[PDB]
RNA sequence: AACAGGUGCCAGGCCAACAAGAAUCCGAUCCGUGUAUUCCGUAC
RNA sequence: ACACAGUCGGUACGAAGUCGACAAGGUAGUUGAUGG
RNA sequence: GGACUCCUUAACUUAAACUGAGGAGUCAAGUAGGUACAAACCGUACAAGGAUUAAUUAUGUCCAAAAAAAA
RNA sequence: GAGAAGGGAAA
RNA sequence: UGCGUACAUUCCUUAAUAUCUGGAACGAUAGAUUAUGAUUAGGUAGUGGAACAAAAAAAAAAAAAAAA
RNA sequence: CCUUUUAAUUGAUUAUGCUGACUUUAGUCCCGAUAAACUACAGUUCUGCUUAAACUGAGGAGUCAAGUAGGUACAAACCGUACAAGGAUUAAUU
RNA sequence: UCAGUUAGGAACGAUAGUUCACCGUCAGAUGUAAUACGUGAGCUGGGUUAAGAACGUCUGGAGACAGUUUGUUCCCUAUCUACCAUUUAAAAAAAAAAAA
RNA sequence: UGGAUGCGUUAAAAAAAAAAAAAAAAAAA
């Protein structure tokens, strides 16, 4: 069995939107939610990337300085 | 997965999504969205953004069309472009990137000028404005159909939100878009733009081609294609007034910012005052109830849009200035150096 | 066809203007030069 | 070609999909559009005329003088206002239309030579 | 006007070892072998 | 779009005012035509 | 070496948009109207072109749908 | 008042 | 005793090329186009007339009003 | 420009036309046979199949192909690689 | 025979490519017709209508028979209509900035 | 300590019934 005609641009656009919503609500929202929940734990440190990665760390940066009420850096010692 | 999750369909609904229903529902949605706005009840002026380079190009081309001559020509005439011509008839005009550079220059100049204008705190400016960057990446081995998904995800989001989005997807070929976003953010920061208020305003996909390979089958030989595409992203630094009206009044706050606030509170990296400090932006419930409180205060005429905007802008600017001063002090710099850094 | 129509329109747009240059004329440069030579032809020995 | 290419592309402006820019489909669509225009421009006169006729009939029936009697009366009276004018007077000049109806009645409702009073016999 | 080549593109007189104009005026943004006017060389 | 997806037509401002406006009113800027 | 309607016929099961003859009309190569809906029936003061005037053609006059029932 | 035998439904 | 309904070379604008439409007429330095002149102008096959098809070549791109 | 000419072989919605580009089918079909761990105080995961001796006086029982198919950094590069006396009697030097 | 507000139902085999039939059992309720003699992009391939080969028959022959036989690749990932399943919503993606 | 199926068991009643997905004097969202 084969198509009897060419699918139109209008219907292809409709399909684009429908598949976008399907993939969004089926994969992308869930993956983003899991990613944002993982932030409450120290970032994963792969032992196979030791040779080139940074030393292990736990701190997660606050990336909007305009909303930070505390101190940004400590004065140089002497 | 949940196996009972509600997956959305933009064209059909059980409740009835015929065209008349869509019309009525979207009229309701437009009304609600407009009523979500709080507007100042007193302003001195209604300044609107204009692009001098675009206006000059428009007038230049209008003159060329109306007189058949370049502006200032008296003897010769305008010569349109023909096949094989190596001269651009509109070479005197700036390119799109040059116009963007001139826009950034004008924005900087107007920002500096506004700091010495009386009544600058009572002026309405509107949505548009601010600096704009256009960044392009080529040779992406992805097709239009997938790029449309990945760009519809991030359109309209703050840059860090978009980066988090695309990083959460665990897709190998989205590394191209992630590289573009990271490089653009680094470039804007180095040029002095405030990463905190840079949004992805629009995208554009430009095909480049497709490499074809034979695929030998039972009765025929096919050609399988690998795409070649380029992506152009438009980043915009929102002016401080627009940033205030978006985050504070309409409660459209970056989830990256909200997550950082919640992580700080959970880890006790800030004081107890931070809870009330960040109440207007912290969570959905706090944002909703603060919006209700602001609406009631505005309807009783106790809320002051201009005073609130000034307080928000001053707090933001002072936090940034403190960051700069303390990072300088962490180096052991001299008082003269620190003072000269502020000029 | 479309190519011939486009070429004729471009030639009609450029051919009637004096003082053009090679970069302005492109593929029509020899034709434009011959046309201007023919137009000059009447000035010889006045 | 049956129609010039430029005219085809100018006529298919506002159409749906490939009909706007593909010559093969635009030609068929433009042919049909202009043929419809040609036929309907010849046909529309009587479609307007029936509208005038219905308007006049309703206006006359409002005064108890149907269109048939009104038309006979006017034509007999040597009043040659056309249907469009009569409909316009009906919808915009009610007093003048009522005067026309009264004139038509004065001719239609003639009286016999002898009239009989039989109310008390 | 085939009084060839080159010189930023259409040059008899800028170069090209043997003739003759850095000729003048006008050119949106650079240049002009271009327009207009004019002088000169040529048994080329 | 009900549509070989086109064609012919297609909304008639203000009074949204008011210190308004022939014969009666029972004063509503209301009313006059109509007994078997 | 065309089609259908009509008139007159031969063949057929007094059958077939059957086959085959003699004459007119339409189609073929003729739009828009009527006949419910893709040629051949009716009708045309038959279509160069434009327009918001008019006419009793066929045929209609309860509604779909234009068009009579004063006192 | 009729293959009014397109649908409704009329003296 | 009525009326509805298709048809305008009524108005306005074009066209007529196998020797007969006035025209064997009126003009004439190369036809301006007929105002109550006529016939008229659906059309497959076939036949015929006309107008285009932006180019090239040619030894004819300044005796042209007013302004410059 | 106009005029005259042109032998241009001069007008393409159509030949399952030719040479190509780019859409629809569609983000659909297509994913070959068994796999784990590499460790906060020792070790030996499980499975399929069984010529895996490489001097012992013996070139180690073949032919053919790879126009160099198991060299080399998580390389579809660069560089290097078939020695018939096998060169290191290198039990040396340190 | 006529009549419905049409209500519930009518089993299996031998030979046979068979349909319609014949014969046997159960039952004691022949049913008939249409749906492209419904249905092969749903199945089979026994008969039947290719290449091989054989018998009878016809010709001088190659060959043949509305005579009989044996052997002989039954494709398609479903675009649309139809149907059976199936579906949060006003919002819980993005955007929707007025008045002057 | 259990699951599925029929070769097991039960019912063959209701149709204004069992049940459902859009409360509706809201006539220009």
């Amino acid at each position: 069995a084969v198509p009897k005609g060419k699918r139109s641009k209008h219907k292809c656009k409709q399909r684009q939107l429908i598949y976008f919503f399907d993939q969004f609500d089926g994969v992308f929202k869930r993956r983003r939610e899991s990613f944002y929940r993982s932030f409450y734990n120290p970032p994963y440190f792969s032992k196979q990337t030791e040779q080139t990665s940074l030393p292990p760390s736990v701190l997660r940066p606050f990336r909007f300085p305009g909303f930070w009420p505390g101190r940004f850096a400590f004065k140089m010692a002497s | 997965p949940n196996t009972k999750r509600r997956i959305r369909d933009p064209f059909w609904r059980r409740s009835g999504w015929w065209r008349w229903r869509q019309q009525e529902v979207k009229a309701m949605n437009r009304s609600r969205a407009f009523r979500r706005h709080l507007f100042p009840r007193f302003t001195t002026e209604t300044v609107s953004f204009v692009d001098a380079a675009e206006a000059e190009a428009k007038r230049f081309k209008e003159i060329v069309a109306e007189t058949g001559r370049y502006p200032g020509q008296t003897v010769n005439f305008f010569v349109p472009k023909v096949e094989g011509a190596k001269l651009d008839p509109f070479a005197a005009l700036p390119s799109r990137q040059k116009r963007l550079k001139l826009r950034r220059k004008a924005v900087r100049e107007a920002e500096e000028a506004e700091k010495a204008r009386e009544d600058a705190d009572f002026v309405w400016r509107g949505k548009g404005g601010g600096r704009v960057w256009e960044e392009r990446k080529a040779n992406i081995p992805l097709g239009k159909k997938k790029l449309l998904l990945y760009c519809t995800i991030i359109k309209g989001l703050q840059i860090t939100d978009a980066i988090d989005w695309l990083s959460s997807l665990c897709l190998h070929r989205v590394n191209y878009l992630l590289n573009l976003l990271n490089a653009s953010r680094k470039k804007i920061h180095e040029q002095g733009g405030d990463i905190s208020r840079v949004y992805v305003e629009s995208y554009m996909l430009n095909i480049q081609g497709q490499i074809k390979r034979p695929q030998f089958r039972l009765r025929m030989v096919n050609l399988i294609k690998t795409w070649k595409f380029a992506v152009v992203l438009r980043f915009r630094e929102y002016p401080m007034d627009e940033y205030f009206h978006k985050l504070f009044i309409l409660k459209h706050v970056p989830r990256s910012l909200t997550t950082d606030m919640r992580l700080a509170l959970a880890g006790q990296r800030v004081g107890l005052h931070a809870v009330r400090d960040w109440y207007p932006f912290l969570d959905s419930k706090t944002r909703f109830f603060h919006r209700k409180r602001l609406k009631w205060l505005d309807r009783t005429r106790q809320f002051d849009y201009c005073l609130a905007r000034r307080v928000f802008k001053s707090k933001y600017e002072e936090n940034c200035r403190r960051r700069k001063i303390q990072v300088l002090q962490a180096r052991g710099a001299s008082d003269a150096v620190i003072e000269e850094a502020n000029l | 066809h479309t190519e011939s129509t486009r070429r004729k329109q471009q030639y009609a747009s450029i051919i009637g203007k004096q003082g053009l240059s090679k970069k302005r004329c492109g593929i029509h440069w020899p034709r434009y030069r011959r046309r201007h030579k023919a137009r000059r032809a009447t000035k010889h020995k006045a | 070609m049956q129609i010039p290419r430029d005219v085809i592309f100018e006529v298919v402006r506002g159409f749906r999909g490939r009909s706007r820019n593909c010559i093969k489909i635009a030609r068929v669509r433009a042919m049909k559009a202009l043929l419809y225009s040609s036929i309907m421009r010849r046909q529309r006169q009587r479609r307007y005329r029936v509208f005038w006729i219905g308007r006049i009939n309703a206006a006359g029936r409002e005064w108890s003088f149907p269109y048939a009697w009104l038309a006979t009366s006017l034509w007999r009276q040597n009043i040659w206002l056309d249907r469009k004018m009569l409909a316009n007077l009906a919808e915009t000049e009610p007093a003048s239309f009522r005067a026309l109806v009264n004139e038509g009645k004065s001719v239609y409702f003639w009286n016999p030579d002898k009239v009989r009073d039989i109310q008390d016999l």
